Parts: structure tokens; sequence; C-alpha cells
RNA sequence: AUGAGGUGGCAAGAAAUGGGCUACAUUUUCUACCCCAGAAAACUACGAUAGCCCUUAUGAAACUUAAGGGUCGAAGGUGGAUUUAGC
């Protein structure tokens, strides 16, 4: 049976289709995408079965139009900063103490 | 003045839930189950059924060995604990004679051994409380005197003997 | 008779060769563990390995080309190339199989992405 | 040194937790001693090798069972 | 989809609590990686975020 | 009892559906406590028994059973200096350090 | 099922230190101090001296966690030279190429 | 008795040829300094990563290993044939 993409229209909502953090499918990004070093007189290879291309971290769930929506949505969460504290000046003043503590994000299961 | 703005608390899932309001459903892809590569991609409802229970038979099978041998899955690794990734525990620890033994066993929904450590318990003359017998009956009740997985009502079985036995029987008996 | 009378496909990963590894090819494992000031290192090493090793004898014959590992927090996704010469049922239960089996050894949320291709991909023949 | 550096240094080394009583080189290896975990409690230590107890049972049972090559 | 659309979506619910909120002067974000041109796409994708 | 549980976990059946999207796996991971909650915070899931900082710092109040002016005061002096400056040990194991202290102490 | 002999005897070996690290780390204290009598230092000395030779943390070796070689072992990794190489030349260990 | 113990002894000597190893001093050494200074100078000269003693570090353990101080102030007196390197 062929490939998803060919009835995937032009004019589609691309973040439905990747919506979070996923590998590279051939079968769903309706883009001609090569990667490779051409051989000798020829090509990079194609997308079906390239491992160059699936050991990308892609940024295809992060497209603007992906980007936007979600910032959208996103903004209910937000406040604003007090405007009173226009500049460092200000902050020094009202805020004299400062205090710096630091956050990691490694990747394993601790 | 510094206005110092009031701090908004939401649930630690909340922004996964609006960003998941953010996309609709996939038009040209089958369920998010099932894998996106045309092979693997079922073709009729039966096939997708199939390929489902398959799936869930493997999930099974891992299940199985996991709980058959916990020694080899105990290691811990991750913090914070992950209680849901640890082996479960079926057989009862408790191995002598007593009402915290049937307790147990009742927890673990084991018919059989249940009705025997009470017939063990009576059998030394120790008065079983009200309570621990209304366990009991409820477990019977609810199962028909058969181990977890409709079963007929059989005259005479389990349930009936411990109802009968009872010195005093309360409303939550009936 | 007498003795003057007398007198292989290869895929992108296996064509080119270990100095190329930054330049042509990349990593297959993919982990924050290297990088500086980062720890644990030989724990994601030694990981690696039992899921290169579990993965190719769970999946005997059916791995196309080498697996993929990524890890993204405490997830950890297994990238798969296989054949279309099992079963697609046999698949689903080994995937099954697969992810709860490693989840409840590495006690983190494993993923496990199969990629069927008709046959290997050659790139090259040495 | 001086009457008032020793005694202002005394007292900053009891506001912030240092040794108060005045102490010599070799004296100070037990502060050190106990304000690091010893070599054999760290976990680069103890937990140096994978089990090969989990890790080759594992595959044995794997094999008797049938759904390992 | 064309027409079959979710009609209502359940917002998240964000409650505005009773405690005063913390301030930050400054947050500065270092990332490390192998690859430059994943640090260049991180790049984009934060600064677009922070942006709107 | 037995039969509300069971009849709770009926009603849980009535709502379960496969997992319809990524995102909706990642919430069911998150509720399930498979995946880490963000933003990361490294002290996640670890309170150190509720301690407060004076029961890290001022670890004077376990030496008053020992000696108050000899050597033993001294040498108790150092063990608790460097007690008060790990932050690898909990109160209760440098509680346990000066008691084994005191035991041994007691019985020379 | 370890690799070795020679590593299962120092995993005898780092277990053993595990356990009496606490006892010995004490009873060291008293010694590496000008404070205490000199009885009581010769006191611990015979005491440390007692405690079983396996339980010392200088009786443990950094072999290979795959091959069990008693040299060449790079601490960050655990690996022996030679299984350092083949991982690496295989991409298999993320960051890691040849220089240039 | 290819198993387990015990009692004594066993801790060698000299050339050679093969090759990884310090200085021999005046364009030197010490001090100040970081390049306009003061001294000492071939028998109170230079020099030892040579020997001996003692302290410190690490470790259960230091003649064992390393570092520092003291003692000491040896050969060395510039070494041919050959011969080692280099852009
Ligand atoms: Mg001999």
């Amino acid at each position: 049976l062929p490939p998803r993409t060919e009835k995937m229209a032009v004019d589609q909502d691309w973040p439905s289709v990747y919506p979070v953090a996923a590998p590279f499918k051939p079968s769903a990004v309706p883009l001609p995408v090569r990667m490779g070093y051409p051989v000798k007189k020829g090509v990079p290879m194609a997308k079906e079965g390239n491992l160059e291309l699936l050991k990308i971290p892609n940024f295809l769930h992060l497209t603007p139009v992906a980007i936007k929506k979600h910032c959208e949505a996103l903004k209910d969460f937000c406040t604003e900063w007090p405007a009173a504290l226009d500049s460092d000046e200000k902050c020094e003043k009202h805020f004299p103490i400062e205090i710096d503590s630091t956050d990691y994000v490694s990747s394993g299961p601790s | 003045e510094v206005v110092i703005p009031k701090k908004k608390t939401w649930d630690k899932v909340a922004v996964l839930q609006a960003l998941a309001s953010t996309v609709n459903r996939d038009t040209t892809a089958v369920p998010y189950v099932f894998q996106d590569d045309p092979y693997l991609m079922p073709a009729s409802s039966l096939e997708s059924r199939s390929f489902l229970l398959a799936k869930k038979s493997g999930e099974n099978v891992a299940k199985f060995i996991i709980n058959s041998y916990p020694k080899y899955f105990q290691k811990d690794i991750a913090e914070p604990h992950i209680p849901c990734l640890m082996p479960e525990y079926f057989e009862p620890q408790i191995k002598d004679i007593s009402e915290a033994a049937l307790k147990e066993r009742i927890e673990l929904r084991k018919v059989k051994a249940s009705v025997d450590m009470f017939d063990q318990l009576l059998q030394a003359g120790t008065t079983v409380s009200l309570e621990t017998t209304n366990s009991l009956l409820d477990l019977l009740c609810y199962y028909g005197d058969q181990e977890p997985s409709g079963v007929t009502w059989r005259a005479k079985n389990n349930a009936e003997r411990i109802f009968s036995l009872m010195p005093e029987k309360n409303e939550h008996s009936y | 008779r007498e003795l003057p009378c007398a007198w292989k496909p290869v895929t992108y990963e296996e064509a080119h060769a270990p100095h190329y590894i930054a330049h042509r090819k990349g990593w297959l494992s993919l982990h924050t563990g290297n990088l500086d000031g980062e720890d644990h290192a030989a724990e994601r090493t030694v990981e690696d390995v039992f899921l290169r090793k579990f993965m190719w004898g769970t999946f005997p014959g059916c791995l196309a080309d080498q697996l993929v590992l990524k890890r993204r927090g405490n997830q950890l996704e297994i990238c798969a190339v296989v054949l279309r010469q099992l079963s697609p049922h046999k698949y689903y239960f080994l995937v099954g199989y697969s992810e709860t089996l490693l989840s409840y050894f590495y006690k983190c949320p494993v993923r496990l992405h199969l990629q069927t291709v008709p046959s290997k991909v050659v790139y090259k023949y040495l | 040194l001086s009457e008032y550096a020793f005694r202002m240094s005394r007292l900053s080394a009891r506001l912030f937790g240092e040794v108060t009583r005045p102490t010599n080189s070799k004296s100070m290896k037990v502060v050190k001693l106990f304000s690091e975990l010893p070599l054999a409690k760290k976990k680069e230590t103890y937990d140096w090798y994978p089990n090969h107890h989990t890790y080759a049972e594992l595959m044995q049972t794997l094999r008797f069972l049938g759904l390992y090559r | 989809l064309h027409v079959d659309v979710p009609k209502d979506l359940t917002k998240p619910v964000v409650t505005i609590s009773d405690e005063p909120d913390i301030l930050y002067k400054r947050l500065s974000v270092l990332v490390k990686g192998h690859d430059k041109a994943v640090l260049d796409s991180y790049e984009y994708f934060a600064v677009l975020a922070a942006k709107e | 009892s037995l039969w509300d549980v069971e009849f709770a976990k009926q009603l849980a059946t009535v709502n379960e559906q496969p997992l319809q999207n990524g995102f909706e796996e990642l919430i069911q991971w998150t509720k399930e406590g498979k995946l880490w909650e963000f933003p990361i915070n490294n002290e996640a899931g670890f309170d150190d028994d509720g301690s407060e900082f004076h029961e890290h710092i001022f670890l004077e109040k376990h030496l008053e059973s020992f000696p108050k002016q000899g050597p033993i005061r001294h040498f108790m002096e150092l063990v608790t200096c460097g007690l008060s400056k790990n932050p690898y040990l909990s109160v209760k194991q440098k509680v346990e350090h000066i008691e084994w202290f005191r035991n041994y102490f007691n019985e020379k | 099922h370890y690799v070795d002999w020679r590593m299962w005897r120092d995993v005898k070996r780092r277990k053993m230190a595990y356990e009496y690290a606490d006892e010995r780390l004490r009873i060291n204290s008293l010694r590496k101090n000008t404070i205490l009598p000199k009885i009581l230092q010769d006191v611990a000395d015979e005491e440390i001296a007692a405690l079983p030779r396996d339980s010392c943390p200088v009786r443990i070796r950094n072999r290979c966690v795959m091959t069990s070689r008693p040299r060449g072992v790079k601490r960050r990794w655990r690996l022996s030279r030679i299984v350092f190489r083949h991982l690496a030349d295989h991409g298999q260990l993320s960051g890691i190429q040849r220089a240039t």
C-alpha cells in the first residue's frame, strides 16, 4: 500500500500531523528531501530507509505556525511584570536582595 | 508603586492540555495506537482489532515475565521513584495461622487460601472478628466461590456455610 | 585440475569509515551524558549496549539497519529499521513485549518506532 | 598577627561555622574526613559494575521461554 | 478536519491564587550541544516563543 | 468495601478509550507518574525528611553528653564541624555518627 | 555470572568496603589527630587492623565493566581501550569522534 | 598426595656488549628584579634526580611509594673513531 503523503492536501493543517516530538517518518512527511553524500555520478539517498534523516533531531513538530498557535494558547498562564520596575536602577532600589539558583536538564532515568 | 502580580496556579498537566487543545485530529492517519509505517498500518476493522489484541497479548506476556521473576526487575534507577514500573507481588507473605494472614489473603482476593485459613483459624479455636468475616463474605459473594479471572449460585456454597456459622449477623452480612 | 588453470553490498553506515563519524555519518545513540559537566555517561553506555543486544536478539533477521537510541528527559525512544518479512501480528506482539519489558527493566517510559523497508538499502558494494 | 585580627577571625569563624578552637594541620584531617563522603560510599565506587547476574540470568530466562535468540 | 470539528474544548483550569508571585530579574538559559545546527534551530524556536 | 472498589473500577471503564494522539500519551504518563514533571526540579520527590537548615548546621546540641572542656570536646567539635558541612548525609546519619562516637568513648 | 573470577573478587571487595566504610572512617578519624591520647590512638590501630582485609578501600581495582581488563580503563566510561574503540568507531558513543 | 600442614635453608658473583638516564661551570652561581644593581668566583669554586638521617602526604600497613629539610660537596674537568638530529 502507498504512503499516506499522497492523500495530504497542499493547504492542510501541518501541526496536526506532527503534534509532538516524533522521529522522521518518510510516509508522513510530504517533502522530497534527500540526505547523504552523493555517489560518483549519482545523487544523495532518498528518504525511504535513510538512516541519516532518522538520526536528525528534527523540528517538524515546531513550525512557525505551530509555535504561534501554541503561544497564543499559553498566554492564559502568564502574568505581567510590575510596570513600576522599568529598569535595573529601580530593581536594585525596591528589591535589593538577589538570589541566584540553578536548574539542570539532562536526559536519563534520574 | 511596585504592584506585584498575583501568582497563577495550574495543574501539573495543564500546559500539555492546552497544547493538546491547540491541535485537531489527523484526517489522513489511522489512530495513534497503530504504527504510521504503511506495512504495519491496519487495512480493515478486523485487522485493526487483531493488531490491537496482538499488542495487548505481548504486553501481557511481558507482565507475566516481570511478575514471575521480580529479582531481575527490582533494581531502581529512576528518581523520583516510579511505583507503577515495579513488579507486583501476589503471594501471601504471612504464613502463620492468624487473623492478619486472613486479612492479607482477602486483600489479595485469594478465595481458596482465604477460606482455608478461615477453616484453620476455626480449628484452632481462635475467634475471628466480625469485620474479617464480613470481608470474607464480601469476597465470596462477589466472586461466587471462584477465583478471580456467569457463575450460578450453588446451594450450601462456601459463602452460605460461612454465613450460617457466624455467631452474630448484622445488616452488612445479610 | 592444475594450479595455473585456476590462476558485497554495504549500507550507508557500513560504507563509510570510522573517521567520518562527525563528517558523513552521525551518532546512532544521542544523549547528554558525554557533554561537558554531565554525568552518568558510563551508565548510558551500558544501557545502550544492553538495548542493542536485546533488540537484535528479540528481532532476529528482521532489523535491516542499526538502531537509533534517542533520549529526551527520561524518555527512551528506539527508532529501528526492519524488513517486511515477518508478519505484522508478530511485529505488534514484539513491539508491545519489548516496550513493556524495557520500561520495567530501566524504570523509564520506553517507546519503539519500527520503520519497515522492503529490503536492505544498499549504498555501495565493498 | 594581632589581638584584633585574632579575635575578629575567631568570631567570623563562629558566625560562618568553621573551627572555633585553634588547631593544627594534622588535626584538620577530621573535618575533611567528615565533610566528604568516603570513597567507598560514593555511587561511582559501590555501583561501578553492572549487576551481571540480572543481565545474564534474564537472557537465560528469556531463551528458556523462547522469546530471545 | 473539514466538517467534523470539536464543538467545545476543555481549556485547562488556571487559578489566580491569593499568594504573591515571584519576580525574576534575569533568567539565563544555557543550552549545550554537540551540533551547531541543532542549537541554531533551538535558538530560533526559543526566540520566537519568547517574542510571541 | 470490595463492592464499592469494584464498582468504581467499573466506572473507570466507561470512559476508557485508546490514546488519541501524542499529547494524550504524555498526559497519561504524567498522571501515572512515569514522565518527569516540568519545569525540571532536581529535588523533586526528595524532602530530606522535612528537615530545616538548623538541624544540619548546628550539631552541637548533640554534644551535651560528652566532656565539656577536655580533649574529647575538641575532637567532637572537629567531628561536628565536619558533619555540619555534609550535603550528602541526612540529620539521622549525622546523629548516628555522633552516637557511635558517644558509645565508643563510653566503652573506653 | 560475572565477567571473571577476578571481577567477582572485586565485586566481593566492593561489597565489603561499602558495608565497613562507616566503621573504618570513624575509627580512622580517631588516629588522624594530635588531640586524643596516644593510648587511644594505639587501641584504634589494632582495631582498624583487625577489620577484614577485603573491606579495605585500597584493594579495589578499576577493571573494565565488560572484559575485566585490569589496565587501560578510562574512568569516565569504565571501559577498556579495545571496547571503547569498537563502540566509538561505530558511532555508538554520543559525541565521540576521531579528532582532526 | 598435583590435597593440608610444620621445621630449617634459599634473599647468589663478575665482565661484556645492546640500548631509555645528571653535571662538568664565567654567555657561570646566589639575592633584588623581571633585563641600567650588589656580591661569589676554579679548592672555604661549580655540580649529584649519588649515599645517610629526619619530617610531611596517601594508605590498615612506607626499608617499600612520593615530596621537603638537614648531612654530604663523590666522579665530573669537556668526551677521538665513529656518530645523533635538521629544512
Ligand atoms: Mg627469594
